[PDB]
C-alpha cells in the first residue's frame, strides 16, 4: 500500500488546483511539457505498477501526483473493462472514442471523488485542466495498448484483461 | 433487518426490489435489443446495446430479443447483462452487500439453475441466494397454507398444489403455453383483420394492445353468436402511428386460447382442466381443501373476467357437492414478488440461505443439495 | 493540423472555406466559360478560359457549360480547373497541407466517388478528406440528431430519414427535379407571353428572375381563380440591356412543378407526397419525430411560402392524430456548409479522414468501405 508515484518529490512543477501539472511524452496535443525520452514517465509507471494497486484495499495519498496515479489507475481500469475481446484497431478506435468523449471533472457533481479532488479555481484552470487530462488519458491508452499486444494482433493477452473485472478502490470514472 | 434483495426474474418482466418492501421498486421488460442499422451519425456516445425501458424507448431501431424461452435461459450473456443492469443502474445496490432471492418454474432443467446459481456467485460476488418457487411465493403472498395455486407467467403456466405445509411434488403440471404464445396467436388472428404486424416492435405493439383491449368471455359460443351483432364488443385502439385499429372477436378470442389450447395447436388440456386433473392426482381427503383454495398468480390471470369463467368451469367439471371458491387478488400481478419478500424477512430463513464459503467448498451442486 | 478545409460541392453554386466559422468565405457559381466569338481586338492576354465570378460577368461573349449534370460530374477537366481556382484565386491558401471536406449527393454512382478522391489525392496532393452525404450536414446546421431531411439543391433532390443517431438507407429516396428544372420550364413558360430567352446568358438572366421575383402557391387553384381577375398578383424586372417584362400566373406557376412534378411530364410524386412515402416507409414507431422534424435545406428550399405550403400538403395527407411541424432555418443557403464545418470541428472526427498513407497501399476503392 506505500507505493507512490516517484513525482510527489518534485518541486516548482505547476499545478491545477490540485492535481500536478506532471511531464508527459506523447504524440498527441496539450499543455504537458515534453519529458526525456529515456526517463521512466507517469504513465509507463503507472501501467506497470496498476497490476499491483488493483489488489490493495488501502492506499494513502501524499501528494497531487498521488492523485494523478489514481487517475491513471482508473483510467487503466476503465479500458481493461472495454478493452475485452476486440482486435487490434477496433482497440484504438473504441478506446480513442471513449477517451475523447465529454468526461466528469472534479469541481463537477458526476466526479465521484470530488471529496479528494479541488475544484479548479478559475475558467482558465478549468480549460488547462480539460485539455491536460485529454492528453493525459489519450497517451495513457495509446501506451496500455502498446502494452496489451506485445506479443500478438488480432486478441487481447487474456493475462492482461483478467484485472478488468477488478474494481480499484471501489470508486472510479 | 437483514435487509436483502428480491430479483424475480420472470420471463417477460424484472421485478427487483429489497426485502420487506410493500411493493417492488424495480419493475421493467426484460429485453435486450441492439441496433440493426450502420449509423452514420457520429457522436452523442451511441451504446452498443439497450436494456430495459431504454430499449423499449428505442426499439424504433432496436433487434429486441428476450433472453429467457419459457422459463428456461437461453442467451445466458443477455441475462448476465440484464443482471448487471439491475443491480447497478436500477437498484443502485453492489451485489456483495445484501443476499438476493431468485425464482425459478418447476419441473425446469437442473443445469439452468446450476448455471444461475454459479454466475450469481462468481460474477457478482453475492454473499448468499435462494431459489424458490413460484407457486410457493404466490401461496406466501395469499397469506394461506393448503390450496393449489395457479401461476401463469410470461413464459410458462404451472400449478403446484400444496397442503397444510407439505407439497406434493407427483401432482405438478406444467402446460408451456403462455402469455408469449397467446402474443403470438393474436398476432397471427390480427393478419385476417388485415392489419399486419411482423418485426419485435411490432410485437411490443401487440402486446400494449392485449394488454387493455383483451378479456375472457364467461361464456364462448354464445359470445361469438352475439359477435355477429357487433355493437358493444369492438372499440377501437390508437396504434402508435395514428392509424386506428378495430379488433371485435380478437377481443376475447386470443385469451380463449388458454381454455382451448388446441387453437396453437396443442394437444393439451386448457388450464380449467390441468386443474381438475392436478387436484384428483392428489390424495383423496386434501382434495375438498384444495377445491376451496384456488390461488391465481402471474400477470397473465389479469384479463377482466379470468376468474369467473374458471370457476364455472371448475364447478361444471367438480363434483356438484362441495364449493369451489377461486382467489383473485387485486395485486395477483407482483404476487410471487410479494411472497418472496414475505419469506426474506423472517428468521428461519437465514439458515436457509447458500452461503459464499459453503458454495465456494461445495461447487455449484449445493443449490441441488439446499434449495431443492 | 492548423485548419481544415471544407468544399461544399454544389451542382449549382460552389461553398468553400475554413473550419469553425459558417461565413463563406468564396460562393460563386460552378461555371466554365468558353468564348464563341474571333475577338479581333487582340492584347492584355485573352485568356482560354473563365470561372466563377469572372465568368458569370463576362458571360455576354462566353458560352456558359456548368460541369454537373444532376449531381453527377461529367466534365472533369472542368471540374479538376473548377477546384484549382477554388483552391487557389478563391481561398489563397496551399492544397498540399490542409485536409479537405468533400460533400457527394446519396445514391449517385460509385465511380463519381472513386474519380474524385482519386483526382483530389493525385493532382493536388492532399493529406486527407472526407465524402460525407448533405443530409447529415444539413442535420448538424439544425442542429438536432433525429429527424427526415428534405435537401433540394440545384440538380438533385433527396430525403434522408434519419433516427436518433442511426440511418435508414433503404429508406433513403431523391427526385430528379430541382432547381435546374424549374429554371429551364419557367424559360420555357417565359415564351407565352411572347419574351424570347434561349442563350446561356439569357438561362441565367431567367436564373435571375427566378431568384428574386417567383414564390411557391399556397392553393393552386385558388390562386388561379384570384388570377383569373388579374391586377394585383401582377410584378415587374428589368432585362439588363434596359427592357422591361412583365410576370403574372408564370410567377408561381412554375415553382409548383415541384408538388406537380407532371408538369415537366415525369411520373413521380411532388416533393410532399415523396416526403410521406418515404416516412411511410420507415419504421412504425420512429415515425413521432419524422413526422415532428422536417428539416428543409438547400437553395431551392427558400422560395417566399414554400414551407407553409409543404405543412399543409403533409397535414393533409398524414393522420390528423398528431402534429407535423416544419423546420427552416433562416440560413438555409449554407447549412450544408455549416454542418460540413460543425462535423470538422468535432473531435471524434479528428481520426475518421482517409489518409494518404492508407491510401498509398489501399487505392481508391478504399472510399466506399471507409465512408459507408
Ligand atoms: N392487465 C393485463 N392484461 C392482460 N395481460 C397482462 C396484464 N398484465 C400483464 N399481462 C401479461 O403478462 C405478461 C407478464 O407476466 P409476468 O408477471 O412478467 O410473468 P413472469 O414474471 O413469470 O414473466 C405480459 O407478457 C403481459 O402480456
Ligand atoms: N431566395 C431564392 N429564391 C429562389 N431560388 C433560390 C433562392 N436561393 C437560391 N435559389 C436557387 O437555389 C439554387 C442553388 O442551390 P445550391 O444551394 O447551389 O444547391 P447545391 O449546393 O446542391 O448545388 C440556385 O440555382 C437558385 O436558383
Ligand atoms: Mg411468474
Ligand atoms: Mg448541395
Amino acid at each position: 500500500p506505500a507505493y507512490h508515484s516517484s513525482f510527489l518529490s518534485l518541486t516548482d512543477v505547476p499545478t491545477t488546483g490540485n492535481i500536478a501539472m506532471l511531464p508527459l511524452k506523447t504524440k498527441f496535443r496539450g499543455p504537458a511539457y515534453p519529458a526525456d525520452e529515456s526517463q521512466m514517465d507517469i504513465i509507463d509507471e503507472c501501467i506497470g505498477l496498476f497490476r499491483a494497486n488493483c489488489f490493495f484495499r488501502n492506499f494513502e495519498i501524499k501528494g497531487p501526483a498521488d492523485r494523478t496515479l489514481i487517475y491513471g489507475t482508473l483510467f487503466i481500469s476503465e479500458c481493461l473493462g472495454r478493452v475485452n475481446g476486440l482486435n487490434y484497431r477496433d482497440a484504438e478506435r473504441q478506446l480513442n472514442s471513449l477517451a475523447l468523449e465529454n468526461f466528469s471533472i472534479p469541481g463537477s457533481a458526476g466526479f465521484p471523488l470530488n471529496a479528494l479532488y479541488a475544484p479548479p479555481l478559475s475558467p482558465q484552470d478549468a480549460e488547462i485542466m480539460r485539455t491536460y487530462l485529454t492528453q493525459f488519458r489519450q497517451e495513457l491508452a495509446y501506451r496500455l495498448l502498446s502494452h496489451v499486444y506485445a506479443t500478438e494482433k488480432d486478441h487481447p493477452s487474456k493475462w492482461w484483461t483478467c484485472f478488468s473485472k477488478r474494481r480499484f478502490m471501489n470508486k472510479a470514472l | 433487518e437483514t435487509t436483502a434483495l428480491v430479483c424475480d426474474n420472470g420471463s417477460g418482466l424484472v421485478k427487483a426490489g429489497f426485502a420487506g418492501d410493500d411493493a417492488p421498486r424495480a419493475v421493467f421488460p426484460s429485453i435486450v435489443g441492439r441496433p440493426r442499422h450502420q449509423g452514420v451519425m457520429v457522436g452523442m456516445g451511441q451504446k452498443d446495446s439497450y436494456v430495459g425501458d431504454e430499449a423499449q424507448s428505442k426499439r424504433g431501431i432496436l433487434t429486441l430479443k428476450y433472453p429467457i424461452e419459457h422459463g428456461i435461459i437461453t442467451n445466458w450473456d443477455d441475462m448476465e447483462k440484464i443482471w448487471h443492469h439491475t443491480f447497478y443502474n436500477e437498484l443502485r445496490v453492489a451485489p456483495e452487500e445484501h443476499p438476493t432471492l431468485l425464482t425459478e418454474a418447476p419441473l425446469n432443467p437442473k443445469a439452468n439453475r446450476e448455471k444461475m446459481t454459479q454466475i450469481m456467485f462468481e460474477t457478482f460476488n453475492v454473499p448468499a441466494m435462494y431459489v424458490a418457487i413460484q407457486a410457493v411465493l404466490s401461496l406466501y403472498a395469499s397469506g394461506r397454507t393448503t390450496g393449489i395455486v395457479l401461476d401463469s407467467g410470461d413464459g410458462v403456466t404451472h400449478n403446484v398444489p400444496i397442503y397444510e405445509g407439505y407439497a406434493l411434488p407427483h401432482a405438478i403440471m406444467r402446460l408451456d403455453l403462455a402469455g408469449r404464445d397467446l402474443t403470438d396467436y393474436l398476432m397471427k388472428i390480427l393478419t385476417e383483420r388485415g392489419y399486419s404486424f411482423v418485426t419485435t416492435a411490432e410485437r411490443e405493439i401487440v402486446r400494449d394492445i392485449k394488454e387493455k383491449l383483451c378479456y375472457v368471455a364467461l361464456d364462448f359460443e354464445n359470445e361469438m353468436a352475439t359477435a355477429a351483432s357487433s355493437s358493444s364488443l369492438e372499440k377501437s385502439y390508437e396504434l402508435p402511428d395514428g392509424q386506428v385499429i378495430t379488433i371485435g372477436n380478437e377481443r376475447f378470442r386470443c385469451p380463449e386460447t388458454l381454455f382451448q389450447p388446441s387453437f396453437i395447436g396443442m394437444e393439451s388440456a386448457g388450464i380449467h382442466e390441468t386443474t381438475y386433473n392436478s387436484i384428483m392426482k392428489c390424495d383423496i381427503d386434501i382434495r375438498k381443501d384444495l377445491y376451496a383454495n384456488n390461488v391465481m398468480s402471474g400477470g397473465t390471470t389479469m384479463y377482466p373476467g379470468i376468474a369467473d369463467r374458471m370457476q364455472k368451469e371448475i364447478t361444471a367439471l367438480a363434483p356438484s357437492t362441495m364449493k369451489i371458491k377461486i382467489i383473485a387478488p387485486p395485486e395477483r400481478k407482483y404476487s410471487v414478488w410479494i411472497g418472496g419478500s414475505i419469506l426474506a424477512s423472517l428468521s428461519t430463513f437465514q439458515q436457509m440461505w447458500i452461503t459464499k464459503q459453503e458454495y465456494d467448498e461445495a461447487g455449484p451442486s449445493i443449490v441441488h443439495r439446499k434449495c431443492f
